[PDB]
RNA sequence: GCCGUUUAGGCGACGGAAGUUUGAGGCAAUAACAGGUCUGUGAUGCCCUUAGAUGUUCUGGGCCGCACGCGCGCUACACUGAUGUAUUCAACGAGUAUAUAGCCUUGGCCGACAGGCCCGGGUAAUCUUGGGAAAUUUCAUCGUGAUGGGGAUAGAUCAUUGCAAUUGUUGGUCUUCAACGAGGAAUGCCUAGUAAGCGCGAGUCAUCAGCUCGCGUUGACUACGUCCCUGCC
């Protein structure tokens, strides 16, 4: 327990339930350990090297949208720990827990190219998941009085317990569904 | 604790103590324009906080105490920032002259801060000592 | 088109000083949306809390202050 | 009763030049600060003549000029001026609202555009 | 916070103008035409009004006293550089104009340059742009 | 007099005073370093000039 | 010897002005002067971008003409004689030197 | 190590500053196009004009004109923000005829600003400049309201450049406070220190940068394929 986020969060006891879902979330290894969710690595020299990249990185990063937000990454680390404190006090569990199982309940499984329905991978998985995850907060936080932090977890709460009440389980549902009336 | 100089706390807590200290010690004269100002023509609005003379006396102070050689206008370069043009671009802006050079001569008229032969200002040995000891009652 | 107060009535000062310690997670967005009142006021309502000894202070910054139940 | 900051346009008439100066705004300020050039003073030494063998009280005899850039004088509140816009002198009788601005606002360089077909 | 009054007024009728009483006194001077936000924190600084205090919550005297001051920057010792009417035509006083005497003084000055056939004021008459920008693309 | 009315216009500054010192062209000149040059005669001679083009 | 001399160097050739140098600094050590140098200033980058066609026709591509000037300072102890005894040899072209005394 | 005809090569891995011929440029074949340029050239053939000139110069005006259409852009529509404090990190480059002084300006004084005055430094790793850049950071205010978002338009006024500022050169001060709440059909650029954001320098230049050519700061998402479209072979 010496590598905490934030030096106030443990890292030992996440459990990354899906088995599909295992090797492209960077939680587990104790080499995915970080202080905090900003590295400035090189994780896209490669095809299959952002998957080694810190999970809480991967939802950090983005959150640096719109062209009014790019770049600025520190703020960005700044909303992930207010909105890691608030997951803490209204779920009084581990927000990385909260956060992995949000992206697990959030990723769309199956799609539908050209109209048939195809499976997707676990790395494009995690990506949709994400990708849905920040982009419910920032349409919550958008000409809101809720903060981008608290609109956060919200969404991060509500997709950690499944509830069709999270923007990106539903949309998760909308985009799996089309894919089964386009079977 | 103390032994604690002014490159030991966090400015931002040493600029408050510093300006309550300077306010205490009555030897501050304020200008007329004091409350109607704005201390750069980027800004738009005069500053919102009342003791904001004692608050940038301080943080001058403290730059000087760091540095030594500052001039009007290197404090005039300190102090400004980004100039919005409207519907131009922004660049950068200079801050007030008469601002500094009033707070500048108010400090030497305690004896803090006076001026080097080789151009600007420098911090007195009293100057030095007084940031020195409040410095010391800034909590860590 | 939202209607938030500026001021409490002596009604909602009651249920500030009553109802909202009880809150879980205490934040102005929360106490506006929730009180119907402005976010100025849902800040100071939060340091008057906080001066009653009702709250506590889990995390203030200044884009998000976030404060939480003491009981 | 035409005034300019609170005189009569008897006292302005009166007025030092060194104070009318003062009362006029920043442009004429400077442009008299820096000096006017020969065909300035040249314009009102003329411009007097007209007022003075002027016959009697009928207005001054035109007085052409291809002057634009200069500054309307108290003194000049009874010529009649002939600016050039370029192509032909406009006739204009200068009066006391004036004083302060240019000969060339007073004499379009221009043609007020109507538009036709769209083309 | 602060709870509330009896005398908070809603809406307060002022200088010909409705003021909103759920607004910063200071940005809810900007309401009556002639004052801006720089003004506004001048008159209430001047006529030491609390600027942490809302519209409705002030008293009739506290607005006796900001109408002491917006009525006559002068003798509340208000520079004349902060005027909206500098050293007028006519007159040749400083003054600021407020409420409909700004619609009324451009009126006057629109007129004075449309009786004396001056450029600009044709340019008021045709109904196009005075300050010299390019007409052929932008405006329509 | 025709000699105070002949050139009597002022050329302290403005590009109509400055002029190619290989052709006496007057637009697209290079007054960096003193080259006085224009934008096409400076393209001609900057080899001889000392201008290496490396990127 | 007595005074202390100043030589500075320029060119707009490094392997030049470095053989120069180099000639100079093993006068230099040869009749036992003590030198202070090659100094290398920063290389000063001239620049010229200007439009390569002689019209405002085609893709808008810019040339990019560079002057790269290299000084060198070098710092002896002696007295002018051995000074313009010794930068009295070969100077190569473009290399342009310059003596100063300094006290 | 594996794949590959076990070749030529590819993928992965250790090590390594670097493994994507390391990144980015410069240069860049044959053959063309009635491509642009006679308004760069004291490069030019021919034709026209040549003293009441299509020469030259001076004055003034125009190139800016405004029912409208199109292209490149800048500023926004906000709280992942605006405003006011506090705070502190670049790089590329540029700079004088010293005449009272010319360019870059330090320091002192006056001035709310704008600016002015007075001593000086620097032909420059020496002085401007350790380039005291912004975004960012911190605290506070605002509180979802076209609102403290936005700043178009407009009035008054003061300064500076200039021989001259009106058809506002520009910079200030107070005031005025429009559309715009994310943009239809379309369509552009982009695969890593990249896009995007942020500012700086240079060229133009007496003054004027919403433009270009460079610079650094902050710093992603997505893909590691295909011929579906577009084009070329
Ligand atoms: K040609
Ligand atoms: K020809
Ligand atoms: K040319
Ligand atoms: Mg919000
Ligand atoms: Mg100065
Ligand atoms: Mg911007
Ligand atoms: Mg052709
Ligand atoms: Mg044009
Ligand atoms: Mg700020
Ligand atoms: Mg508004
Ligand atoms: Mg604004
Ligand atoms: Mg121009
Ligand atoms: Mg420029
Ligand atoms: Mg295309
Ligand atoms: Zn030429």
């Amino acid at each position: 327990g010496d590598v905490k986020l934030f030096n106030r969060w443990t890292f030992e006891d996440v459990q990354v339930s899906d088995i599909s879902l295992n090797d492209y979330l960077a939680v587990t290894s104790m080499k995915h350990y970080t202080f905090l969710p900003h590295s400035a690595g090189r994780y896209s020299a490669k095809r299959f090297r952002k998957a080694q990249c810190p999970i809480i990185e991967r939802l950090t990063n983005s959150l640096m949208m719109h062209g009014r937000n790019n770049g600025k990454k520190i703020m960005a680390v700044r909303i992930i720990k207010h909105t890691m404190e608030i997951i803490h006090l209204l779920t009084d569990a581990n927000p990385i827990q909260i956060i992995v199982d949000a992206i697990i309940n959030s990723g769309p499984r199956e799609d539908a190219t050209r109209r048939q329905a195809v499976d997707i991978s676990p790395l494009r998985r995690v990506n949709q998941a994400i990708y849905l995850l920040t982009t419910g907060a920032r349409e919550s936080a958008f000409r809101n009085v809720k903060t981008i932090a608290e609109c956060l977890a919200d969404e991060l709460i509500n997709a950690a317990k499944g509830s069709s009440n999270s923007y990106a389980i539903k949309k998760k549902d909308e985009i799996e569904r089309v894919a089964k009336a386009n079977r | 604790s103390t032994a604690r100089t002014v490159k030991d706390v966090n400015p931002h807590e040493f600029v408050k103590a510093y300006s309550a200290h300077l306010k205490r010690s009555g030897k501050m004269e304020l200008p007329e324009w004091v409350d109607i100002v704005k201390t750069a023509r980027f800004k738009e609005l005069p500053p919102s906080d009342a003791d904001w003379y004692y608050i940038r006396a301080a943080s001058m102070a403290r730059k000087i105490y760091l540095r030594q050689g500052i001039g009007i206008g290197g404090f005039q370069k300190i102090y400004g920032g980004r100039q919005r043009n409207g519907s131009r671009p922004p660049h950068f802006c200079k801050s007030s002259g008469a601002v500094s050079r009033n707070i500048l001569q108010e400090l030497q008229k305690m004896g803090i801060i006076d001026v080097d032969p080789k151009g600007g200002r420098l911090i007195t040995s009293q100057g030095r000592r007084d940031l020195d000891q409040v410095a010391g009652t800034v909590p860590a | 088109k939202v209607n938030n107060a500026v001021l409490f009535d002596q009604a909602t000062y009651d249920k500030l000083l009553t109802e909202v310690p009880k809150y879980k997670q205490i934040t102005p967005s929360v106490l506006s949306e929730r009180l119907r009142i402005n976010g100025s006021l849902a800040r100071r309502a939060i340091k008057d809390l906080m001066e009653r000894g009702l709250i506590r202070m889990v995390s203030i910054h200044s884009s998000q202050q976030i404060f939480t139940r003491a009981t | 009763k035409f005034s300019y900051r609170g005189v009569d346009l008897d006292a302005l008439l009166d007025m030092s030049t060194e104070d009318l100066v003062q009362l006029f705004p920043a442009r004429p300020r400077r442009r008299f600060s820096r000096g006017l050039k020969r065909k300035p003073m040249a314009l009102v030494k003329k411009l007097r003549k007209a007022k003075s063998e002027a016959p009697a009280g009928e207005k001054p005899e035109q007085v052409r000029t291809h002057l634009r850039n200069m500054i309307i004088m108290p003194e000049m509140i009874g010529s009649v001026v002939g600016i050039y816009n370029g192509k032909c002198f406009n006739q204009v009788e200068i009066k006391p609202e004036m004083i302060g601005h240019y000969l060339a606002e007073f004499s379009l360089s221009y043609k007020p555009v109507k538009h036709g077909r769209p083309g | 916070s602060l709870i509330a009054g009896e005398e908070f007024q809603h809406i307060l009728r002022v200088l010909n103008t409705n003021v909103d009483g759920k607004q910063k006194i200071m940005f809810a001077l900007t309401s009556i035409k002639g004052v801006g936000r720089r003004f506004s924190n001048i008159v209430c600084k001047k006529a030491d009004i609390d600027m942490n205090k809302r519209a409705g919550e002030l008293s009739a005297e506290e607005m006796d006293r900001l109408m002491a001051v917006v009525h006559n920057p002068r003798q509340f010792k208000v520079p004349d550089w902060f005027l909206n009417r500098k050293k007028d035509y006519k007159d040749g006083r400083f003054s600021q104009v407020v409420s409909n005497a700004v619609d009324m003084k451009l009126r006057d000055d629109l007129e004075r340059l449309k009786k004396i056939r001056n450029h600009r004021g044709l340019r008021h008459y045709w109904g196009v742009r005075v300050r010299g920008q390019h007409t052929k693309t932008t405006g329509r | 007099g025709h000699s105070n009315v002949w050139n009597s216009h002022p050329k302290n500054y403005g590009a109509g005073s400055r002029v190619c010192r290989v052709c006496g062209n007057s637009h697209g000149l290079i007054r960096k370093y003193g080259l006085m040059c224009c934008r096409q005669c400076f393209r001609s001679d900057a080899k001889d000039i000392g201008f290496i083009k490396y990127r | 010897v007595q005074h202390r001399i100043r030589i500075t160097l320029s060119s707009k050739s490094v392997k030049n002005l470095e053989k120069v140098c180099s000639d100079l600094v093993k006068g230099a050590k040869e009749k036992q002067l003590k030198v202070k140098g090659p100094v290398r200033m920063p290389t000063k980058v001239l620049n010229i971008t200007t439009r390569k066609s002689p019209c405002g026709e085609g893709t808008n591509t810019w040339d990019r003409f560079e002057m790269r000037v290299h000084k060198r300072v070098i710092d002896l102890v002696s007295s002018p004689d051995v000074v313009k005894q010794i930068t009295s040899i070969t100077i190569e072209p473009g290399v342009e030197v310059e003596v100063t005394i300094s006290d």
